[PDB]
């Protein structure tokens, strides 16, 4: 008797052959058949029920025989099963029939003698003790890994999805995460299965989260953010001492890495929204982070790092002690030579520091402010930057410094509501450096450089507002920087920031970019105002703003903001004062105009009527 | 207003 024909003996045979040891006996041969010849003399027509016969009997095999027997037996007669299975989920020969496999998954009686239980049943964590089942374990983790990167079909995708979502295996894989548990226990594909019944399942994620529980409470001990922590944390334990050169040949370390690493990837997928994130901070997340991020290994900081930028717009961070934090993240961000975790950190710093006093105090005191300006110091032009995805990243974090310097900016600048907070010399020797040379050079310039960027528009604009919060704050000295003139345009500031606004008006006409396109003209006008009060300029300004055409014609929409229209008429008026020409030049709607003389406001009645006399009678 | 950016 050869393969073919003692294979297909024990198929015909299989199900009214019950003695055990015969049973085992088929399975080793129909498992030889298989890897031996591969299915090459089947013709390809009677595919799907060869396939069919075979995973009825390896349904079969796994369910539990009356007859008692030893865990040996039955670690031997699966791990033949489970082999032919493996290999049915990877065979290109068995890739056109892989939604029979996926169909074996479906429920028939939703209870323990599905295929669907039998086969968590094989990864629970008490037998991965076990001589004999830790191997069928294994071999169950791998058919799980080559069906989900495997098959490529969408509908396929989600039937499996469907069939995995029963009570019993989360439970199961959520033995993985529980403290007592050695993190050397867990199986990456642990994280591949979550990852993947977790996949646009809102719900779900809440399920794993709040088991059920309110949102305001403390996330329960029995949900993931407690267990991911604890496991980040356990793993962290262990590596801490580990020198990192050792990595190569250290497999134990790289394995302890890497599930660190699919934590932080778990955790971001699990944190959608603002009572995730809030729950994780106040589980001492961010700590926890922090902690683990002071492994020297650039791939478990550019991890952990993505995550703390993904929660930093928490509330709950006004609560978190972060004396101690802070501070570190500053070094990193001072001395971690790659972007990503630049990125990632001035991100988080200017989330951070948002409407917290306390906050910006810490930063302050760790020197924040200077950093900044060292961050941005260290970027070339944007134009001398050819690749797109990086000239993006340092767009982005020059972005990001910024809008965290325009966070600290706020405490000095005089509030009619009494809150004129004054500023230390520390804080002032560190804000003033904004207005050195070099730096007024680079943020002009990236204001007026000519390149297709996606974060150019929000940079241009947040630009504006640094320029506008530097000028209104009382020590900054403002002299100087009108007569700042830069080496490619020789330009100064009027120059660069008529170039932002005509850029803008040349930019394509899109939904998503219209509420930071309107920001960025608004911002254009509050500037132009500022200078001519703040730097004694009102002459320059007007004779430096030839580039744009007449302000007014701003209005000609529906613009209802008051402090726009009187920003804009007010403008005018003070152009028209010093280039008196213009207003025959212009070409103005001159009965709005006159509307504006009416209006409710009294500051816009006022400027609107100055500016008409400017004009001829026509 | 302080500005926060969502990044998710």
């Amino acid at each position: 008797m050869n393969i073919t024909q003692a294979a297909e003996q024990a198929i015909r045979l299989w199900f009214n052959t019950p003695d055990p040891m015969q049973r085992l006996h088929m399975a080793k041969t129909i498992r030889t058949w298989i890897r031996q010849d591969k299915f090459a003399q089947v013709d390809q027509a009677n595919m799907p029920n060869c396939v069919q016969q075979i995973l009825n009997i390896i349904y079969d095999g796994l369910k539990p025989q009356p007859v008692q027997l030893p865990i040996s037996y039955y670690a031997q007669l699966w791990y033949n099963l489970l082999d032919i299975l493996r290999r049915f989920t990877f065979l290109p020969i068995i890739s056109p029939y892989i939604h029979q496999v996926v169909q074996m998954f479906c429920p028939r009686e939703n209870g323990p003698q599905d295929f669907r239980e039998l086969i968590c049943n094989l990864i629970s964590l008490n037998w991965q003790k076990d001589p004999h089942m830790k191997h069928c374990a294994n071999q169950v983790f791998q058919i799980f890994n080559c069906i989900i990167m495997g098959v490529k079909n969408e509908k396929l995708r989600t039937e499996f999805a469907q069939h995995l979502k029963f009570e019993k295996l989360v439970g199961t894989l959520s033995e993985y995460f529980n403290p007592q548990v050695h993190p050397g226990m867990i199986n990456p594909a642990i994280f591949i299965i979550f990852r993947f019944i977790i996949s646009k399942d809102t719900r779900l994620k809440d399920y794993f989260i709040w088991n059920n529980n309110p949102h305001d409470q403390p996330p329960p001990p029995t949900g993931l953010i407690i267990k991911l922590n604890a496991v980040m944390i356990g793993s962290y334990r262990l590596i801490a001492g580990q020198n990192p050169e050792t990595l190569p040949q250290n497999p134990e370390l790289a394995h302890l890495i890497q599930v660190i690493i699919r934590t932080f990837d778990l955790l971001g997928l699990l944190l959608h929204d603002s009572d995730a994130i809030d729950g994780f901070v106040r589980s001492d997340g961010v700590g926890a982070i922090t902690t683990v991020v002071q492994y020297p290994n650039n791939d478990l900081i550019r991890a952990g790092c993505k995550l703390l930028l993904q929660v930093s717009d928490a509330k709950a961070l006004a609560k978190t002690p972060l004396e101690n934090i802070l501070p570190f993240l500053l070094r990193l961000i001072e001395i971690h030579p790659d972007d990503e975790v630049i990125y990632s950190g001035t991100g988080f710093l200017s989330n951070v520091v948002a409407h917290k006093q306390h906050v910006k105090d810490i930063a302050i005191r760790s020197n924040a402010i200077f950093l900044l300006h060292t961050i941005i110091s260290k970027y070339p032009r944007l134009d001398e930057l050819t690749d797109a995805p990086k000239r993006n990243r340092v767009c982005e974090i020059i972005c990001n410094c910024l809008r965290t310097l325009n966070n600290f900016l706020m405490m000095w600048i005089p509030t009619p509501n009494g809150e004129t907070k004054t500023a230390g010399p520390n804080e002032k020797q560190q804000v003033c450096k904004f207005i050195e040379i070099d730096i007024l050079k680079k943020l002009m310039s990236c204001l007026s450089c000519e390149m297709d960027t996606p974060g150019l528009l929000e940079l241009r604009s947040t630009i504006l507002r640094s320029f506008i919060l530097l000028l209104r704050t009382p020590f900054v000295p403002k002299d100087g920087v009108l007569n700042v003139i830069d080496e490619n345009r020789k330009e100064n500031l009027i120059g660069h920031i008529c170039a932002a606004y005509s850029w803008v008006f040349r930019q394509p006409n899109n939904t998503r970019t219209q509420s930071t396109k309107q920001q960025l003209v608004e911002r254009t006008i509050s500037l132009l105002l500022v200078l001519m009060e703040q730097c004694g300029a009102e002459k320059e300004v007007a004779q430096y703003s030839y580039s744009i055409d007449c302000p007014l014609n701003l209005l000609n929409g529906n613009q209802v903001k008051p402090t726009f229209i009187h920003n804009v008429l007010v403008v005018c008026d003070k152009i028209l004062e010093h280039c008196p020409t213009r207003a025959d030049i212009w070409t103005i709607d001159r009965p709005m105009l006159e509307g504006l003389t009416n209006h409710r406001n009294s500051d816009i009645a006022k400027a609107a009527n100055s500016l008409l006399s400017r004009f001829p009678e026509n | 207003g302080d500005e926060v950016k969502v990044f998710r």
